RNA sequence: CAGAGUGUAGCUUAAAAGCACCCAACUUACACUUAGGAGAUUCAAUUGACGCUCUGA
RNA sequence: ACCUCGGAGCAGAACCCAACCUCCGAGCAGUACAUGCUAAGACUUCACCAGUCAAAGCGAACCUCAAUUGAUCCA
């Protein structure tokens, strides 16, 4: 016998160049298929999500893990004098500023 | 992605008198280092005695030679078996 | 006669207001790159570095024993260079700064000498939040 | 193994939680947050609640 | 008290200066012993293959 | 479909035969280094940067090095704090200038001030706003000072043995950008006194409107080769000193170089309304900073699983409305 | 004792740097980290004259 | 023999995909006791129900874990 589980419709849920507001998720995955870059938040899930209003880049960006994490760390010394390790990032690119000064009254 | 030119770029896995025997064994530890050579382990053996170890594996035959020398040059030594004199040490070697 | 949106177009505008936007994201990766200021102490044999970047990484401000003025006259020096930043940094108006060390560095004596020595100068190394709303 | 129990509050009178508790051990005391008295507060263990 | 650890520390001092220096001609030594077999390999190379070849085992 | 590379990869030359001979990074540090290099450097594939961005003199020194070395010893480190004063005045004589280059550059004002093209302020320009008796609040090149502390013009020293001292705010206020107010503008001046120089332009305090922000006033200094003629009376008319210096340097500063600068923060202040008041002789303008508003998607005829929140997002505003009756 | 290559401390599309290296402490030891340590343009006005490497006698 | 839930293959590269197909497992633990209040904006096991993530704010400091669960009325 066993199990048959449903299907988690996990992945990408915005591409690259996509218009994505604040809060809207971005990407879902078990384990790390992406990561947060730029703007972009991690759930508990792992899944991945817009911080500000802008646009979604996906970016390949050397990785460097937490000192406090590891088995990151040892994976890193373990690598040859040369090497490094890179990793798949998403950014959101911000479009509207945060601030325009208006003009309020003449006093 | 698979198809882009940049495939495998996130592709890592591919890549990855006691007192003074024990001074003695630190030294050629230190010196194996030195020279590029392989220290596997090294033990802690039991008037009294005590007898330290530094594995070694991998050395050509005129480099062995220097570094044998090196070490020649206190207590003793015991790996041909080459042994000499100046509580106890034991550099067992895998050429 | 006065427009209606006067663009202040100051770099560090923003920043003394405490509206700019941070960097939020990068919660994997190290170190966190949300700050305006960030002291990076880049440490050798020979000379200790002391730097002042933004997001951009352009360098604000520095303090070397490199630059021979301080080479003039080790934890000592590290602490000396930290004083040094600490009035630059008075100088410039960088009050505020993001200080994201190794744990090894952190427990360390000379950083925690140059950190003293900046807060003697003035400068805090929390510095403030981005206020929303 | 654990049981689940009930805590209640000595200043903010009303305010219960329950929580989790192993069997075997002591009867539990801890501080928590009362949102009517709006501060931290002692809560005491008092009646167990189903176990598990 | 404190004179004695002034003294000990210049001692430790010396102590590592020296050691430096020993490290260094031992480096030398080895470097040297390394040429001449780069040489001694050479010569036998261009005298008699055989020869070179039952050293090498 | 396997496309190969455009360039070549990363981790292609270090693999290798063998792995059990290299060096690895046993620490953190060095491989942390590494990444900071890797990073640095450029790429081919869109990455961070695309998306959002004397030999007498040195023996001497040594020399120096070894004698304090010897009155050391040592025993002090064995804990000396040493002058600042003293170091300061040795950046100032030495690294000051090059140092200075990078903060205009964090600041704007080569690309705002000069249209672009850095240059290196040789000359150490020493400004100083008069608050009492003392101390005179310095214009160190960075520093916050208040409009109260600059409501009558500073005292200047240099060190420098003919110059053009000028004074101007670069974010260009009220009317439309890409403009800037100067403040006053000394001219043909001999040495290190202004007195004995010329005045077209004379001081006016910095004028920062309410909650505008922060301004950056800038103090430029240059050295004169042949002495020139400039161009207006004791005006506080704002359409005849709103100019940029940009054009100014273009079709005149021919003869000139800028040697010395100096750049300065302002915010509002109640000697700011006196300012607009008195001399400018117009109500002041008051300026919020307004955000963009709250997105909220299209308005949904049935919103299905929202709460009962999903119409107070959508609605002008709040009071009870009776429709007809 | 005649020629050629030259000649920044171990080493560098360094320009007095960064890597290497040494001592102590933590370490069985190594490793990491923390404190400290030591080092250089061979010398006189791009030219000459001292030091190596190499080839001749 | 099985009937609910989860992970891997079939299903090699956005999801989705069966069989009395092939293989592992779950029906718990551990740490807390601000596992406090609320709230923009999203995802969603192809319906619904159930699930998930979550900026800011107000309160405070200075969660781990794959599955680890069960509607309504009634008590
Ligand atoms: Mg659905
Ligand atoms: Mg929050």
């Amino acid at each position: 016998l066993g199990g048959k589980s449903s299907g988690r419709r996990q992945g990408i849920k915005k591409m690259e160049g996509h218009y994505v507001h604040a809060g809207n998720i971005i990407a879902t995955q078990r384990h790390f298929r992406w990561h947060p870059g730029a703007h972009v938040g991690v759930g508990k899930n792992k899944c991945l999500y817009a911080l500000e209003e802008g646009i979604v880049r996906y970016t390949k960006e050397v990785y460097v893990p937490h000192p406090r994490n590891t088995e990151a760390v040892d994976l890193i010394t373990r690598l040859p004098k040369g090497a490094v390790l890179y990793k798949t990032f998403v950014h959101v690119v911000p479009a509207k500023p945060e601030g325009t000064f208006k003009l309020v009254a003449m006093l | 992605y698979k198809t882009k030119p940049t495939h495998g770029i996130g592709k890592y896995k591919h890549l990855i008198d006691m007192t003074l025997a024990e001074s003695y064994a630190q030294y050629v530890h230190n010196l194996c280092n030195s020279l590029s050579i392989k220290v596997e382990e090294s033990y802690a053996m039991p008037l009294t005695t005590h007898e330290r170890v530094v594995q070694i594996s991998g050395l050509s035959a005129t480099f062995a030679e220097i570094f044998l020398e090196i070490i020649q040059s206190g207590v003793r030594l015991s790996v041909x078996x080459x042994x000499x004199x100046x509580x106890x040490x034991x550099x067992x070697x895998x050429x | 006669a006065v427009a209606p949106e006067f663009t202040n177009r100051n770099p560090r505008n923003l920043e003394l207001l405490s509206v700019a936007r941070k960097e939020r994201g990068w919660r994997t990766v190290f170190p966190s790159r949300e700050f305006w200021h960030r002291l990076r102490v880049i440490r050798t044999q020979h000379h200790v570095e002391a730097l002042v970047e933004h997001q951009n990484g352009k360098v604000v401000v520095s303090a070397s024993t490199r630059e021979w003025a301080i080479k003039k006259h080790n934890v000592v020096a590290c602490e000396s260079i930290g004083r040094v930043l600490a009035q630059r940094c008075l100088e410039a108006g960088i009050n505020f700064m993001v200080y994201q060390p190794t744990p090894w560095e952190a427990a360390s004596d000379s950083m925690k000498r140059l950190q003293s020595a900046m807060t003697e100068g003035g400068v805090v190394l929390r510095e403030p939040q981005r206020i929303y709303e | 193994k654990n049981i689940l129990v009930r805590m209640v509050s000595e200043a903010g009178t009303g305010f219960c939680f329950n929580t989790k508790r192993n069997r075997l051990r002591e009867k539990l005391t801890l501080l928590h947050y009362d949102p009517v008295v709006k501060q931290r507060v002692l809560f005491v263990e008092k009646k167990k609640i189903r176990s598990l | 008290t404190f004179e004695e650890t002034e003294r000990r520390a210049l001692l430790l001092k010396k102590w590592s200066l020296y050691k430096q220096q020993e490290r260094k001609m031992e480096r030398d030594t080895i470097r040297a012993m390394l040429e001449a077999q780069q040489e001694a390999l050479e010569e036998l190379q261009l005298e008699s293959p055989k020869l070179h070849a039952e050293a090498i085992k | 479909r396997r496309t190969p590379p455009l360039g070549p990869m990363p981790n292609s030359d270090i693999d290798l035969s063998n792995l059990e001979r290299l060096e690895k990074y046993r620490s953190f540090d060095r491989y942390r280094r590494r990444a900071e290099q890797e990073a640095q450097a450029p790429h081919w594939w869109r990455t961070y940067r695309e998306y959002f961005g004397r030999t007498q003199q040195l023996l001497e020194r040594k020399q120096a090095i070894q004698e304090l070395r010897a009155n050391v010893e040592e025993r002090a480190a064995r804990t000396a704090s040493v002058p600042l004063d003293a170091v300061r005045a040795e950046w100032e004589r030495t690294c000051g200038p090059y140092h200075k280059q990078r903060l205009a550059e964090y600041y704007g004002l080569y690309r705002d001030l000069f249209h672009g093209a850095t240059f290196v302020p040789r000359v150490p320009l020493h400004v100083a706003y008069a608050v009492g008796e003392d101390d005179l609040m310095p214009v160190y090149c960075g520093n916050e000072v208040t409009p109260t502390e600059a409501a009558q013009a500073p005292e200047v020293t240099y060190e420098a043995e003919l110059w053009t001292l000028l004074l101007t705010s670069l974010d260009g206020h009220l009317l439309e950008p890409d403009a800037e107010y100067l403040h006053w503008l000394l001219t043909n001046i001999p040495g290190n006194r202004v007195a004995e120089g010329q005045v077209t332009c004379p001081y006016l305090p910095p004028f920062p409107a309410r909650g505008s922000g922060i301004h950056r006033l800038a103090f430029l200094l240059f050295k004169q080769d042949q002495p020139i003629d400039f161009s207006p009376s004791p005006c506080y008319q704002l359409a005849q000193r709103t100019f940029r210096t940009f054009d100014f340097y273009k079709k005149h500063q021919e003869t000139m170089t800028p040697a010395g600068l100096s750049f300065f923060q302002c915010r509002w202040d109640d000697s700011v309304t006196y300012i607009f008041h008195q001399l400018l002789d117009m109500r002041e303008p008051v300026f919020e900073f307004v955000r963009p508003p709250p997105y909220h998607p299209k308005q949904k005829r049935f919103p299905h699983r929202q709460p009962l929140r999903y119409l107070d997002r959508y609605r002008d505003s709040h009071e009870p409305t009776y429709g007809i009756y």
